[PDB]
């Protein structure tokens, strides 16, 4: 009976304004991308099967320098990381300010995407990284060229960083959907990948191992989650592409959320999206910085 | 009654839509900033949530 | 202030109206969100490509068509694996591949034995940067079979001044013989023959004592000159040291070009240097080292 | 997160 | 330069 349309009318006059000022930023976005952003990267004289070769030559500044792992591909440009833990760090997965998408396709995902690296601001060489997936392909044959280990960072959006380092750790190709395995973790992120999301229990907690998953995109469900719907593919909830289980622990690729902090009512379906690691910030925290790097095992 | 079931209508649809703009609003502020890394430059903006949040709390009080 | 109930239908139709509206707005706005991701994948274009031809050495390359000078990926017969270099190709067909070059002053050249094996520095487009090839690689690209190589040497000073020096059947050994320089002679140049030693008034034999022809490479941890001390780490640089040297173009990037004993912490002249043609005083601004295939070079 |  |  009492003051009713005064309010539900007030909320649909503002929403239509939102919707205005999303239909300039959208409107805006586009024309600028007209154009593309660039970069000019000179490249290292020193060269290596990959950045830990690299390091043993004498590049120990970090930056983006040329690898040829085998004579078979063609060489390609990687970020060495030459200072963490004694360096020799060859990035294959960065995210530190949601410059790119990473809700892409399979062959995307393959090839590989993003920026490796950007100019150090007044310099010839690009000295910083970007964000980037070196690609499944490449990780791939990375992996199988002798023991190899892994090293994940992390850092929230009050400057707190932790690890999650894996002795061992291997993806197999194409034809076998990627598959990844990894074992001798330690660090202080909590060893998601293996054990899953330590904030669960039993069935639940297990359908969040990533150990041992085939690789999904959106586009691809080789996932750990069985349904009829196809609509209910982790990839296609969750951002991007990932050893997706039922559905994950860690989202290293899922979407980029300013802030940190995000909920339900954010994400586009509702799950758990985002550049989340639940062993230490749980399910609706998104990293400011993520990262996973290779180097041989000795 | 009559109008009574229309109103009851638009208060499960403005409930809605405040929930599926919220999303829209993030999702632009996430695609907006993947862009930078390919465009010649990122629409420079800040998310306000709080408007959104504060509608929600306020539409949920004249429901009941 | 509560207006009538004849107001709540059409009042109840405004909004169902403009709820609707924003729906469509919506959809549309949703459809314009996926065309703007379609624009939001592909990274930065990076200015700088490597060009797809390739060959035993820029010469070879410059053989089979390519035409403007940047960065080709080369493998000489005996290489385990091609490797990037700078590829300098004039409007003669002429491919010259430089291992050497200096021109701010922006690298380092004060590395050790591995960093002077395998190379340091920056390869560019433009030809704009500074570094060292690496020993291993300049061994492989002048021992190849029956090809015999020439090395020309430009020199720069600070007054837009440039001179040359060139030599015939350039070779640099293998790690095994600590990468050794051998020529079979100057071939001329007005910037002077350096490497033949320079009179420096030192001794009866300062000729003798700063030539390079034979010198093995030196660095400050690997010493193979001819000096009970170390030269390359006296000057801080690698170079094929004797006692200690007459042309020195891996030596410290002096700006201005002039400069004294006092500039240096012992008192020798450590610069980038070359006796015949500026005074050891006087380091250079602009420095480059390229070779190719000796038959190449003017009939 | 899981899908229970 | 010559070290003599
Ligand atoms: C496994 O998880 C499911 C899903 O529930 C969510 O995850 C739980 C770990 C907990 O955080 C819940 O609050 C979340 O909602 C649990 O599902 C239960 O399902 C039954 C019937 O289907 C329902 O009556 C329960 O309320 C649900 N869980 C509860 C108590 O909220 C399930 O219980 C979990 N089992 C394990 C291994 O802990
Ligand atoms: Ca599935
Ligand atoms: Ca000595």
């Amino acid at each position: 009976i009492p003051t009713n349309l005064r309010v539900l009318r007030s909320i649909l006059e503002n929403l239509r304004s939102k919707i205005q000022k999303l239909e300039s930023d959208v409107s805006a976005q586009m024309e600028y991308c007209r154009t593309p952003c660039t970069v000019s990267c000179n490249i290292p004289v020193v060269s290596g099967k990959e950045c830990e070769e690299i390091i043993r030559k004498g590049g120990e500044t970090s930056e983006m320098y040329l690898i040829q792992p085998d004579s078979s591909v063609k060489p390609y440009r990687v970020y060495c990381d030459m200072n963490t833990e004694n360096g020799g760090w060859t990035v294959i997965q960065n995210r530190q300010d949601g410059s790119v998408d990473f809700g892409r396709k399979w062959d995307p995902y393959k090839q590989g995407f993003g920026n490796v690296a950007t100019n150090t601001d007044g310099k010839n060489y690009c000295g910083l990284p970007g964000e980037y997936w070196l690609g499944n392909d490449k990780i791939s044959q990375l992996t199988r060229m002798g023991p190899t280990e892994l090293l994940i960072e992390m850092e929230d959006w009050k400057g707190d960083k932790v690890k999650a380092h894996y002795g061992g750790f291997t993806v197999q190709n194409e034809a076998n959907k990627y598959q990844i395995s990894v074992n001798k973790y330690r660090g202080t992120a909590g060893n998601a990948l293996m054990d899953g999301a330590s904030q669960l229990m039993g069935e639940n907690r297990t359908m969040t191992i990533h150990n041992g998953m085939f690789f999904s995109t959106y586009d691809r469900d080789n996932d750990g989650w069985l349904t009829s719907d196809p609509r209910k593919q982790c990839s296609k909830e969750d951002g991007g592409g990932w050893w997706y289980n039922r559905c994950h622990a860690a989202n290293p690729n899922g979407r980029y959320y300013w802030g940190g902090q995000y909920t339900w009512d954010m994400a586009k379906h509702g799950t758990d999206d985002g550049v989340v690691w639940m062993n230490w910030k749980g399910s609706w925290y998104s990293m400011r910085k993520m990262s996973m790097k290779i180097r041989p095992f000795f | 009654i009559e109008k009574v079931q229309h109103i009851q209508l638009l208060q499960k649809n403005v409930r809605a839509q405040l929930v599926d703009m919220k999303r829209l609003e993030v999702d632009i502020d996430i695609k907006i900033r993947s862009c930078r890394g390919s465009c010649s430059r990122a629409l420079a903006r800040e998310v306000d949530l709080k408007d959104y949040e504060d509608q929600q709390k306020q539409l949920e009080q004249v429901i009941a | 202030y509560e207006a009538s109930i004849l107001t709540h239908d059409s009042s109840i139709r405004y909004l169902q109206e403009i709820y609707n509206s924003n729906n469509q707005k919506i959809v549309n706005l949703k459809e314009k969100v996926a065309q703007l991701e379609a624009q939001c994948q592909e990274p930065c274009k990076d200015t700088v490509q490597i060009h797809d031809i390739t060959g035993k050495d820029c010469q070879d390359i410059a053989n089979k068509g390519a035409k403007q000078s940047g960065l080709y990926f080369i493998k000489p017969l005996k290489a385990n694996q091609q490797f990037l270099v700078y590829c300098e190709i004039d409007g003669s067909g002429n491919g010259w591949t430089v291992f050497q070059k200096r021109l701010d002053g922006s690298v380092d050249f004060k590395k050790n034995w591995i960093q002077y094996k395998e190379g340091f520095g920056h390869l560019s487009p433009t030809g704009t940067t500074e570094f060292w090839l690496g020993n291993e690689k300049i061994h492989l690209i002048s021992t190849q079979s029956a090809i015999p190589y020439a090395l020309r040497v430009e020199l720069e000073d600070w007054n837009g001044r440039t001179s040359t020096a060139d030599y015939a059947m350039f070779k640099v050994g293998p790690e095994a013989d600590k990468y050794r320089l051998t020529y079979a002679y100057f071939a001329g140049g007005d910037a002077g023959d350096a490497f033949d030693g320079f009179d420096f008034g030192d001794a009866p034999s300062a000729k003798f004592f700063t030539s390079h022809n034979g010198m093995q490479f030196s660095t400050w941890d690997n010493d193979n000159d001819k000096f009970e001390g170390n030269c390359a780490e006296q000057d801080g640089s690698g170079w094929w040291m004797n006692k200690c040297h007459a042309g020195h173009l891996n030596g410290v990037y002096y700006q201005g070009g002039t400069y004294s004993k006092a500039s240096t912490p012992n008192g020798y002249d450590n610069g980038i240097i070359w006796a015949t043609w500026k005074t050891r005083w006087y380091s250079m601004k602009k420095t480059t080292m390229k070779i190719i295939p000796f038959n190449r070079l003017t009939i | 997160g899981h899908r229970p």
